[PDB]
Order: C-alpha cells, then sequence, then structure tokens
C-alpha cells in the first residue's frame, strides 16, 4: 500500500439547503 | 539437442524491473490498513529502539 482514502443520481440534483 | 546432444548445465534467474523491493512492518506480511498492528504496538512503553 502507499497510503491513499477518499471520502465518496440520476434525476437531478444539488440541494444544500 | 538430438542424438548427439552434449553434456549441459542448467542456469536459473529471473528480471523483476520497474518493481521495488517491499518488506512491510505489519505482524504478518498483509496490508491490513495503513496504519500497520506494529506501527501501534509500541505506542505503550516509549521504544526508541535502535
Amino acid at each position: 500500500n502507499f497510503a491513499s482514502l477518499a471520502p465518496r443520481r440520476p434525476f437531478m440534483g444539488t440541494w444544500n439547503e | 539437442i538430438g542424438q548427439t546432444a552434449v553434456p549441459s548445465v542448467t542456469q536459473k534467474k529471473f528480471l523483476c524491473d520497474r518493481v521495488m523491493w517491499r518488506i512491510p512492518f505489519s505482524s504478518n506480511f498483509m496490508s491490513m490498513g495503513a496504519l500497520t498492528d506494529l506501527g501501534q504496538n509500541m505506542l505503550y512503553a516509549n521504544s526508541a529502539h535502535a
């Protein structure tokens, strides 16, 4: 291992409210 | 080769080009996480080993 990680919808989407 | 073939010896080798040799600091050599168990075994006693 060489160290490598990340935090990981067809029907529209943007909804931060 | 053939029925006139001369006596012979065998020679053996390998190549491993773009690689780097690895030795994981793990209680067994599998990769079970980025922070290995040996890397978190001896945070108990100071350690400071040469």
